[PDB]
RNA sequence: GGGGCGGUAGCUCAGCCUGGGAGAGCACCGGACUGAAGAUCCGGGUGUCGGGGGUUCAAAUCCCCCCCGCCCCACCA
RNA sequence: AGGGGGAACGCGGGGAAUUGAAACAUCUUAGUACCCGCAGGAAAAGAAAGCAAAAGCGAUGCCGUGAGUAGGGGCGAC
RNA sequence: GGGGACCCUGAGUACCGUCGGUUGGAUAUCCGGCGGGAAGCUGGGAGGCAUCGGCUCCCAACCCUAAAUACGUCCCGAGA
RNA sequence: GGUUGCACCGUCCGUCUUGAAACACGGGGCAGGGAGUUCGCGGCCGUGGCGAGGUUAAGGGGGUUAAGCCCCGUAGCCGCAGGGAAACCGACAUGCCCGCAGCCGGGCCGGUGAGGGGCGGGGUGCGAAAGCGCCCGGAGUCACGGCCGCGAGA
RNA sequence: CAGUUCGCUCCCGUGACCCCGGGCUAGGGGUGAAAGGCCAAUCGAGGCCGGAGAUAGCUGGUUCCCGCCGAAUCAUCCCGCAGGAUGGCCUCCCCGGAGGUAGGCGGUGGGGUAGAGCACUGAUUGGAGGUGCAGGGGGCGAAAGCCCCCGGCCUCCUGUCAAACUCCGAACCCACCGCCGCCGUAGAUGGGGGGAGUAGGGUGGCGGUGUAAGCCGUCCACCGAGAGGGGAACAACCCAG
RNA sequence: CACAGGUCCCAGCUAGCCCGAAAGGGUUUGUACUGGGGCCGACGCCUGCCCAGUGCCGGUAUGUGAAGCCCGGGUACAACCGGGUGAAGCACCGGUAAACGGCGGGGGUAACUAUAACCCUCUUAAGGUAGCGAAAUUCCUUGUCGGUUAAAUGCCGACCU
RNA sequence: GAGGCGUCGAAGCCCGGCCUCCGGGUCGGGUGGAGCCGUCCAUGAGACACCGCCCACUCCCCGCUGUGUGGCUAACCCCCGAAAGGGGGGACAGCGGUAGGUGGGCAGUUUGGCUGGGGCGGCACGCCUCCGAAAAGGUAUCGGAGGCGCCCUAAGGUCGGCUCAGGCGGGUCAGGAAUCCGCCGUAGAGUGCAAGGGCAAAAGCCGGCCUGACUGGACCCGUAACAGAGGCGGGUCCAGCCCCGAAAGGGUGGCCUAGCGAACCCCUGUGCCUCCCCGGUGGGGGCCAGGGAUGACAGAAAAGCUACCCUGGGGAUAACAGAGUCGUCUCGGGCGAGAGCCCAUAUCGACCCCGAGGCUUGCUACCUCGCUGUCGGCUCUUCCCAUCCUGGCCCUGCAGCAGGGGCCAAGGGUGGGGGUGUUCACCCAUUAAAGGGGAACGUGAGCUGGGUUUAGACCGUCGUGAGACAGGUCGGAUGCUA
């Protein structure tokens, strides 16, 4: 769960091992924006279809771990592969 | 599911849920021809009649214009009598005049509603109103609820009370003179109960004894679910 | 994951914009009092006041980072 | 100066559902069936605030082609 | 045929806002209802997002229109 | 050929069913009626034409009583280059080794070996890089018939 | 006799009565003294025509002969189970091409079922001898006191036997190589294409469950789709294709 | 089933309620002694108790609450983004059962022969009250006891958990 | 910024309004008539020295703008009327457009599969392990045992040193443990967690260092044996970057096997490609990779009733009956513990063991769903004996009278009443005795139709409700000419 607040590990980037900062992943909003959401537009008497949100969970206890390793060299974030399905991460020094 | 109800078929127009309009001979107007002012008008009580089509004594006015015309009768009446209409009139048992004539604490009956239409309110038989209150600016009437209702003064009455009672509801006594009332006027009767009509027929009920919802019903329900108690505050008396 | 409100002395919290060592009652303990039954007094303190840091002259609450409870909202980016 | 009729066709409105999706609601059936008004021997469109291969053209129908191509759509069927 | 000041030269339109219907019509179809609302060829519109610029074409808010294209009542001719 | 005796054998028919002579279903008897059709598209196949090209549709001219056949029309489609989301880039008219058919030489064997199989190199995409994907040493096009799917009332 | 009849019996017979003629109320609507009853031999929602040859995984049926090859009723998924699709499998055609190894033997590999046993992981039956000890009884009492004793708690040579135990383990199955056999160039061995079908049964062996019959795995001659002779007859028992 | 009788409910008429696509129409030649809707079913005696839940109704400080409108950011314009304003509605408060409905469990304990009048406890708001009952629905069961009957799984009477 | 302001008239004296934490400041009248200050710098933070803009709570004129409310009528509208006009109300409202809330009033639909028929219950619906599994492999059941949808950032990585529960004796303590000393000890220890297998100079133990639980692209197998079959997982390579180690060499997380998820859509990280005559800008679209659900798990969007029902089918499947079957039931035989004063058998008879029958119950799904109509009674008849009586016989704990027990035997007989719909069962008095069972649970093309029992209804229980009942109950067609 705990995992340090800075930590070296591969950087693709410089093409090197080095220290990257871990902050969280943050997702945008909608209302604009995209082409999925000119897609609800057919929700004027659209009730059956895609955009009527096909009403059902179910919907999982767990999240996998999506988790920002930002470069201290260049200041460019990547995220990347990984599997550590989390219910109470704590992010702590380092 | 279910069809329309016995109130929905009312509206229609439905022969079984429609009045006779034949058998009916009524209607109170004092001539608003001539306005609410003007003593232009008087008449002669040509009768005392049976009015069949509201079950009801009524005293028939012969008027100096040559026109008849029925006029709510009052208790005391005796033919003859001169009822007149007009400012002009005197304050008396059968008269007829404005608001503003007539002096509070007085039994009255028949008063206009809107200015000049002859009546819109107290034409019930044996049913009176009492002047409580005048005001030039709104003369307030004590109505056969009980409901203090404010009228303009410009509204034309007539002075006494209004003959029978007692006589308009009394003892039914048997299924067959209770027929005979409901021929006179117009409701649906024999009506069985809810409780045991099916959940098509009526909302309530089943085949068996259960109701099926309560009762006393939203009043911002939609028409065919105004059932049970209509619009009430409270139900009940005791714990 | 977003918003708001309350977690304070053993308990429930007041002030939170009204800033400091600073609160309040009620349990609980001690004392009158009583043949008994019964009622009523008189004392005591337990939180810089949920955690950790900064601005401030002396801030609990302001700022920055939040644990716990509750109400209204939210997977595939 | 008119009603009304006329074999279908034509113009303008109103406008389903069984069915398909192995069910079912968007979608599909279909702008179909069905209904109302109305004209003719064709009807209607029709002499440019057009096209847009930027180059070339200058009223309008229809047939062949462009093509099951662009695009739409539980991005599923269509 | 050439000479000066070029002429409101068509309004609830153009276009925009809100909601639908409809179509392949996709940000960019077409039309309707409700609200706002221009300009004067010196101007405006169009070329498949918005706006501003270049370039090109073209004038809505007036009307008609022969000929080539649909039918099957009818007549004749014909049959893997 | 009609009918019949003897010896021997022999529990209909069709359907349903794991099993039907059936106490499973259907039939009185005879005659007539009585059920795999058309269109589009895709995938196969056979034949036939032409060939790195092939094939014309619509139309009018023409011919004929009409019409078909005959000629014109190449609009347009497909193949002759593929990869890639697109930007955009762009290849072997076979160099090496086996071996069937066949040919040749010897007396089954030893060559030569098209087709074919097995390598190498090349074109493109992803890619710091490496590594994989697809493609590459000229055959298609149209016609006829038939087989089958799917769409249609099928 | 009658798509509601006949006889007898019964209820009502001045009444909320019956009865005629005209008119009125029409389909998720009416009408109903309330049965989901009735609305023209049709009502838990009338008839008619059009849409329309609605749709079905569902029943029935689908017509002339002959020749050749000749099945599967198993496997995965599915709002799927009395249904499809894709294999395995069946047939027809085409392509490449020399071995192939169902058979049997030896060599080189794999193995714990029958059987068998105490050597473990293991559950436990029983008496001895220890008296090593937690303790329920007694004694020099100082009620198990130093010390011995008796339910007994657990050693020890012994004692019952073990799908999920083993100090062990056949017959037998199967991989591979060589040989031999047989098969093959009228094309085997393998590939691609087109067209399908996609309820099983059954004796025995080895089983698992369940008293059993029945159900379900596995291999199987066979019936299914295969006659004939024998078993009295007797789908699959025998002989025989 | 109807029924006379009983109860509860709403509305001042430019009403309530309801019909109609619209134009309009019923109740209504009506006016609270009216007429509309449920619930119960002559007469006699009565109708206990509970609003915790569900329904209805009134109110709502505080909180929340859309579009329109407004302001700030963005955009050369527009999309867009942020905040306030944010009604009915909801949380919230009260009332209301002849509105729907609900009307209970365990131990211990009495001379004694029994049993438990008696006392503890708790879910959830209340804990069955007038009555009646082995019911036309006391399971078990053909209870038990009696009447009638030589004999009665019946009926009727009684006890009645 | 340590100084600035004034004789246009200032402190400092005298009062008025004044607020307040009575700290001290503001302020109108006047006497006046020419200073008061800060410096020193006390003060956490310094100057009404002077000059600027400001932040608290808050108040007021003026300019701009909403809403709320009251008056007016000129729109507009409701009332009356034959009109004319009056009456009432009034920018409320009516009407058009739009947004939220409510909305079985109405309409279209759905509510899964598995299964000893259906349904409860359970789920063996996804996945892991031993055994079942027949000594290669595949291998089923609502077959046994029993788990996973996480946990750990050390419970990871690498290297060096080092080898264990447990027992034995000695020390310490209340025995004991941690802890100490020696001896024994091939693995029984430990490895997060089911189970199994693996392992002792280790994968176990310790110390130090370290964060590869890394990026990219393959390969292979499981998944799904052979043999098709997505997604997903691991192992194994190489390339790149690190880490540790003396190097060799190891590390694609946790010794291995459970701890996961499509099509699509969205968002992130990073660069570029692209957007309709043309450019700039805004805003879009796209390639790749990462992350996000379908748990009914190779992925619909979902609650009930039908005894008012309808149709297609099905004996692939329930009710009646039969067949099969025989646990259950009925009955028998063998052995003889035991009491009967004594004496197992005059009589009674346990434990246990073995058969027979089809008569109760149940299992079977074979036969029928284009029907093989149920139970009881009634009437009418056949057969069987393990025989109630009559006949003939034997014993006795047989005195007689009368029992008890045993053997042969279906020829004949074996009744009437009271309750229940009742087969059966209970009861009365008679009788020589008032026997049982099979025959479509004999007997409905013979009767009856009382009971099972449909469409009507009430009550109890349960349910929001429709509606249900092996609860009670009333009433509810018996066709046909052989």
């Amino acid at each position: 769960m705990k995992y340090p607040k800075q930590i070296r590990t591969y950087c693709p980037f410089c093409k090197k091992h080095t220290i990257h900062k871990v902050e969280r992943v943050k997702k945008r909003p909608r209302s604009e924006l995209s082409a999925g959401q000119r897609r609800f537009r057919r929700i004027l008497k659209g009730y059956g279809g895609f955009p009527r949100p096909k009403p059902e969970g179910r919907e999982k206890p767990v999240k996998k771990l999506d988790l920002r390793f930002r470069c201290t060299e260049c200041g460019k974030a990547h995220t990347r592969g990984r599997g550590f399905r989390v219910k109470k991460f704590e992010l702590v020094e380092g | 599911m279910g069809k329309s109800l016995i109130q929905q078929r009312r509206g229609k127009g439905s022969p079984t849920f429609k009045s006779p309009s034949h058998r009916f001979r009524g209607a109170v107007k004092y001539i608003p021809l001539n306005y609410t002012q003007e003593k232009t008008l008087r008449g002669v009580v040509e009768e005392i009649m049976h009015d069949p089509g509201r079950t009801a004594p009524v005293a028939r006015v012969k008027f100096e214009n040559g026109i008849e015309k029925l006029i709510i009768a009052p208790e005391g009446l005796l033919v003859g009598q001169e009822i007149y209409i007009g400012p002009d009139a005197p304050i008396a048992v059968g008269n007829t005049l404005p608001l503003a004539k007539i002096p509070e604490g007085t039994y009255v009956y028949n008063i206009e509603g809107i200015p000049g239409d002859g009546g819109k309110y107290v034409r019930a038989g044996g049913t009176y109103a009492l002047v409580v209150s005048r005001e030039p600016d709104k003369v307030i009437v004590q109505l056969p609820s009980g409901e203090l209702k404010a009228f303009n003064p410009m509204c034309r009455a007539t002075i006494g009370v209004v003959a029978g009672g007692g006589r308009l509801e009394k003892p039914l006594v048997k299924a067959g003179k209770a027929y005979y009332k409901y021929k006179a006027r117009n409701k649906f009767w024999p009506t069985p109960r809810g409780v045991k009509m099916n959940a098509v027929n009526h909302p309530f009920g089943g085949k068996e004894h259960h109701p099926g919802k309560p009762t006393t019903t939203s009043r911002r329900a939609p028409p065919g679910r105004k059932v049970g108690h209509i619009a009430a505050r409270r139900t009940g008396r005791r714990k």
